């Protein structure tokens, strides 16, 4: 990563063995959650395209979610080099395929700055929200209350859910406005009717305390 | 296209 | 988060791994017990909204808890928009505009505009806002999740005083999410629901009386 | 925390994780034996009222004991505003209740530098103190030698209760020449008795093995 | 490792605790899993000669595996050595030697003359060729490592689809010591190992779908 | 401890976690094994008299142990107020007291005088006098621990040559607080407890041989 | 240690709890093995007598190797004086045995440097040689591969010992050349010996699988 | 009151 | 003597 010196130089730092165990832990105990994003754009602050394609590479399974991610790399590279058809960095560059660490901090320290790090890490994240909206196991349709499971665990699976469709907010607040109250249980379903319109979600778990 | 599961911020 | 280099200058840095995992660690075991917004407080230090955001988000469960928490922060953001409104006009070309409720939660403004208001001379704390807010949402969260209520907080027959009163003060914590519950209604309380014993032996004690006096009297 | 930068410039520092988890860690495990007192001492180093406040507030039982603490912060600063009637401090700014992290810097790097911190510290240990003679399980008198345990265990303990009780040294001094010989099973005291006065532990220690 | 102090000149660093149980770690637990070579392209960064064969030396097992990797180390070696020769003659009394292949592995060469041919300008990266040496022999190693063959795996009858993929790329990995496997013969291996339904569905997709496409149709 | 900073200068730093909990763990696990002292020497690297106390405190159990620790530290001290006493009177405006027992000790002297005795030229070493102090008692407590004698050591008659080598010179370090241990009785002793044949063997290869030796006759 | 400091100046550094926490459970795990030679001198890198010493000194166990090792040391400082007969570092110096740290310390950083750490570092990875060769526990002779072993381990074992025997280049060649392909159970030896002369190992693991 | 915990130094 | 243990380098 291009971090800054305590002299206020930008210089190149090695990556941790400590961010690298982290991101590979992360991605072998929570598979594709919602999570799993924020935690990488964490691991990742002032990376390079190399030490991107280090995190991404360390990953031993999923080698699905993988290929698709290449794919849509490749995709956001192909729009990157028609849109923008020292040297100017092409798609391959930012993601670091024909491009070497040197050339890579380059752009990044160079004035203007060209994040290279930071696009690259845009399209990685764009690969990995398909992978997540495609591998969540329930649809929000079908995330009912069980007759004796609490009301607090059935709206924790249901804005899990929901965060990992990843839709409009529009979208959300309409699924949370209907679907949220129609699927609980005959009673808190009866003491939620019983509330009234424009509840909002602590008025709603509060009554089926 | 997907919206994002950055509840927080942007 | 903005922490100081050897030079003098206040500079940005990473958010740590050893912080994440801090973090999200206490969010599994502790769940929301009160202890976790100290915690809380204590690793969001020095934290831009950015890396408030960062810690947030990487919470995998309690989304609804989640859902509540930025409930909160919307509704302390339409606050801030009110009693802090920014003029729509220029700005100087020295200067650097005003944080809306919308900059200040870190979702409508960039981490170099975020490190300015934070570094800026006079300084505005948008990190130290947005943290309160963000601990109003789980000062709430806390005080639903509470189990039990103070009134079911009865010394036991055979109990010692001292487990009692333990329960009692963790269980009031949690109920106002709150360690300054000296009240002349709680500590009635207090005393009533102890054994019958320990109770004349409190009202005989006097008023007033210390804790550490009421704990040594029924030893 | 106030640490010294290598610019020899004194500057604020952010409360570990380290060090949150070690307290954390030792609240839990030893309770309120009395190498807490020493090892909460040595994770405040440098430390200001409010990350006194927070090592504090991050325990999460033992509710009886922080609430007594509690009291006797209150009353140490009482007897501060007493004795004490930029801004000058207060009970209430020394213990963090009423000062705000800015000013506690100022203080304590002010020159002459006033130790707000060192002040609350000295409060806390003494709450401290207190909670941990009133938590000693058991007492001294009642320490004695079991018929089949080591002489070693018996010291053991004879000393960690000693420690928790928490008396002037010519006290304890007074209890170790009487009460540690008397207490002893049988065979190892008449061993003892046999040895003569003004024995060293280790002698006793000695003979008993 | 050659490391950037903060006055800008480039030290010599010892070679980390943190970084030598690493690389131990990952050796004991993945064996000669492909995601042990970024793994150790991580952990060896900036690293002299010297650094490179400490995390080999400290390997302990695979010893066959280790004397296969010093084979390919002397072959690159001789092909440096063929490639890029040494004048043997005087040296200018300001400048530096030329690397053999010997002085490269570190085997001939001290760690002060490393560290000059890595700081020298231009630069010559003793570290990184090695490393490239090294990588090639880990690949070899993998390769033959590789548990089954491509051609043996085939989608479950009651298997799903995601699963199957997931175990042919792995499986091709594991047997080409890469990740870039777009090619005809593997698509359409892909394609025809499935199970039937999914196969006449993948086949009515059309040809040139994308791996999103197919695993979207076989849901 | 005092530590240089990059600066060239000599600067206090606070007791680290790591080394706490690491002399904590090592007086749990270990007890009083010889091992002990050198781990601690080498944990109270740089220390001042405060951070030995530290170290020495936050020990919880073997409060015997400490007492006697505490009793050796006294006398030590008195030996130094013996053989190296203070003039009391007036002292130069510019210079600094001369330290008692009970100043080396760290129980009568400030962190900062501590510091000023440990920085001043020529220095006044009172954390490596302490620590000698400290040092002396641990001694005497680990000869004390000591489980059984050397006398009672001898080699099982199916027991490898290797392992009652071992638990010898083990059990003799135990028993002397120290690995110096070629004395001729010793020798003799070690040779002597070996089982008949190793015996008769060594009594054959001579006089003066290396235990290198001794060890290969009795494979 | 000695460490190069961000100023240029070379300062000396405490052991880290990291390092010796390292070096023990090195020793405590892997016993004898080859492979703790390698890490020894990974973790002594910039080490000073004194820190070897500490290094050596907190091994529990495994005192009959110790005391070779002393042996060895003293065998390698007779010949160092015998060799050599500001002071003049003696035998002794090196070991750390007779000098204090701060005169090792000038010895180290002195221009020209007299680097005793690296002497005593040589003259203890000596006797660690010598150690590791006497404690093999099988010879390269006994290495034979079972009938239900897989060639790949019957290897692993093959270098594993004859790595921890420590000869020339040549012998071990030779070992390789005959004993290896001689010692297989008499499926792969048919096949090897089917296969030709001078093959590698790459082609006898290759066609034993 | 109490004596302290401090069995060694201050 | 001994010819070592360090299979790569020297
Ligand atoms: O109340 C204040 O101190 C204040 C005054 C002006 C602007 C912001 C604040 C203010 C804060 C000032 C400093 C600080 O550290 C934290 C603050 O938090 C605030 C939160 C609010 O909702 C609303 C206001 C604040
Ligand atoms: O191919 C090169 O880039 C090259 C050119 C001249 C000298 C060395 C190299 C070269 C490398 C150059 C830079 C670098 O980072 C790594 C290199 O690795 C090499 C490996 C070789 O076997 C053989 C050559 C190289
Ligand atoms: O013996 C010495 O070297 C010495 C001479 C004068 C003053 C103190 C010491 C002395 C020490 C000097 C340096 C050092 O690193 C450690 C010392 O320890 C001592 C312990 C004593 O009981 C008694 C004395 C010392």
């Amino acid at each position: 990563p291009i971090v800054q010196n305590l002299q206020g130089q930008m210089v190149h730092q090695c990556i941790s063995p400590r961010t690298l165990n982290a991101w590979v832990k992360v991605v072998e105990e929570k598979a594709f959650s919602p999570e799993v994003i924020p935690m990488f754009s964490a691991l990742s602050c002032g990376a390079t395209p190399q030490d991107l394609n280090t995190m991404l590479n360390t990953v031993g399974g999923h080698q699905a979610a993988m290929q698709m991610l290449k794919e849509t790399i490749n995709e956001e590279a192909a729009e990157w080099d028609r849109l923008h058809p020292m040297r100017e960095p092409r798609g391959s560059d930012i993601a670091g395929t024909t491009s070497t660490l040197q050339e890579q901090i380059g752009w990044m320290t160079h004035n203007p700055p060209i994040p290279v790090g930071e696009i690259y890490k845009r399209w990685i994240i764009l690969g990995l929200n398909k992978i997540v909206r495609m591998y969540s196991p329930t649809s929000i349709l079908d995330i009912r209350q069980g007759p004796k499971e609490p009301f607090r665990d059935y709206v924790d699976r249901f804005y899990k859910t929901l965060r990992a469709e990843q839709a409009s907010q529009e979208v959300k607040n309409a699924a949370t406005e209907t679907l949220l109250v129609q699927n609980a249980n005959p009673d808190c379903k009866t003491i939620l009717k019983a509330l009234g319109p424009g509840a909002t979600l602590e008025e709603m778990m509060t009554a089926c305390q | 296209s997907p919206s994002g599961v950055f509840t927080f911020g942007a």
